[PDB]
């Protein structure tokens, strides 16, 4: 994988 | 073919436990997140939590929204991923989604169709389904209106498809109404060619999954 | 959490024109705000991700830009099917929150209603109910008024009507009202009539049979 930053 | 399903809906009693299961295919599940996101009928969007890949174990994340009454769980041998919510209230009724993650595209990138869950101590009933049969008080300009009354249900919803899914233009399923008995009522109506009333065979298909009902209709 | 307000809560707009939503956050969240399309009854779908990167698919007819703390969607050229409501999602930090989101509706030309009458099945009169429906298909505006008459005296309180939602290829709607009796109520009158009043009408339309 996710580029998301909130998904670690 | 990337595709996720949510178990179907139905009724849950107050404080019980909600659970749902989101089974994928047509990716390497296994190397996403999956989310879950709810959105209470008329409402809208909550995210619950998500549940990570193999990598990580498959550790989670929730909202503190939830806190301490949701567990996400993947059975991998299954191609499942599960939600469960304990002790229900009004507040936890809504349509379920699950949401994989993605990863260039993220977060939310596919979506299950999703799956109403509605808490309540009553009872589940299937429903009656009629015909609305085309007819001279149903003709407009070489065109014809038929359909299917779908009466006293509960909870919502109730699906209906119209020739096991080969007819979809034309087709108007209203939104159901509340009736006095706290039971639903809907009616799925299509305009069609007159002309070819003698030769097409129109079915309704009425699936109320709350109840297991299944009910096909042929309307002549 | 992070709090995300949208603007305007809903609009409505003819075919080709440009509509722009805002997304305010209540503190920065540097470029991770993505865009989600919802059509009643159907999941949201991913049209931009990280301000303004369209998913793969999307027309290019729509966009997003912004930084921080403010947000605009752009559809440049509204279309027919793109009527629906629109969420802004951040994911910089947890928990994930949504806007409340924007309904975007069509204003088109007036569309007159094509109307049905059906009398009550004789399966649903075998179970001691009777129940007379009233189709208003395909009309605009979505305001109508149905009259249920039996033998001319006007009814009241007993029956039940639901409006679609906006149509994504005409952007028309449709009515359904139900009217129900016992049986025996039933069989104590002659014509059903069901009369509808709209503005594409030059006068009420009557639909009805005789028992």
């Amino acid at each position: 994988g996710t580029s998301s930053p909130s998904a670690d | 073919q990337v595709q996720l399903q949510e178990s179907g809906p139905g009724l849950v009693r107050p404080s019980q436990t909600l659970s749902l299961t989101c089974t994928v295919s047509g990716f390497t599940f296994t190397d996403f997140y999956m989310n879950w996101v709810r959105q209470p009928p008329g409402r809208g969007l909550e995210w619950i939590g998500f549940i990570r890949d193999k990598a990580k174990g498959y550790t989670t994340e929730y909202n503190p929204s939830v806190k301490g009454r949701v567990t996400m769980l993947v059975d991998t041998s299954k191609n499942q991923f599960s939600l469960r919510l304990s002790s229900v209230t009004a507040a936890d009724t809504a349509v379920y989604y699950c949401a994989r993650e993605g990863h260039t595209a993220a977060p939310f990138d596919y979506w299950g169709q999703g799956s109403l869950v509605t808490v309540s101590s009553a009872s589940t009933k299937g429903p009656s389904v009629f015909p609305l049969a085309p007819s001279s008080k149903s003709t407009s300009g070489g065109t014809a209106a038929l359909g299917c009354l779908v009466k006293d249900y509960f909870p919502e919803p109730v699906t209906v498809s119209w020739n096991s899914g080969a007819l979809t233009s034309g087709v108007h399923t209203f939104p159901a109404v509340l009736q006095s008995s706290g039971l639903y009522s809907l009616s799925s109506v299509v305009t069609v060619p007159s002309s070819s009333l003698g030769t097409q065979t129109y079915i309704c298909n009425v699936n109320h999954k709350p109840s297991n009902t299944k009910v096909d209709k042929k309307v002549e | 959490d992070i709090q995300m307000t949208q603007s305007p809560s809903s609009l409505s707009a003819s075919v080709g024109d440009r509509v722009t939503i805002t997304c305010k956050a209540s503190q920065n969240i540097d470029k991770y705000l993505n865009w989600y399309q919802q059509k009643p009854g159907k999941a949201p779908k991913l049209l931009i991700y990280n301000t303004n990167n369209l998913q793969t698919g999307v027309p290019s007819r729509f966009s997003g830009s912004g930084s921080g703390t403010d947000f605009t969607f752009t559809i440049s050229s509204l279309q027919p099917e793109d009527i629906a409501t629109y969420y802004c999602l951040q994911h910089i930090s947890r928990p994930r929150t949504f806007g409340q989101g924007t309904k975007v509706e069509i204003k088109r030309t007036v569309a007159a209603p094509s109307v049905f009458i059906f009398p009550p099945s004789d399966e649903q009169l075998k179970s001691g109910t009777a129940s007379v429906v009233c189709l208003l298909n395909n009309f605009y505006p979505r305001e109508a008024k149905v009259q249920w008459k039996v033998d001319n005296a006007l009814q009241s309180g007993n029956s039940q009507e639901s409006v679609t939602e906006q149509d994504s290829k005409d952007s028309t709607y449709s009515l359904s009202s139900t009217l129900t009796l016992s049986k025996a109520d039933y069989e104590k009158h002659k014509v059903y009539a069901c009369e509808v009043t709209h503005q594409g009408l030059s006068s009420p339309v009557t639909k009805s049979f005789n028992r």
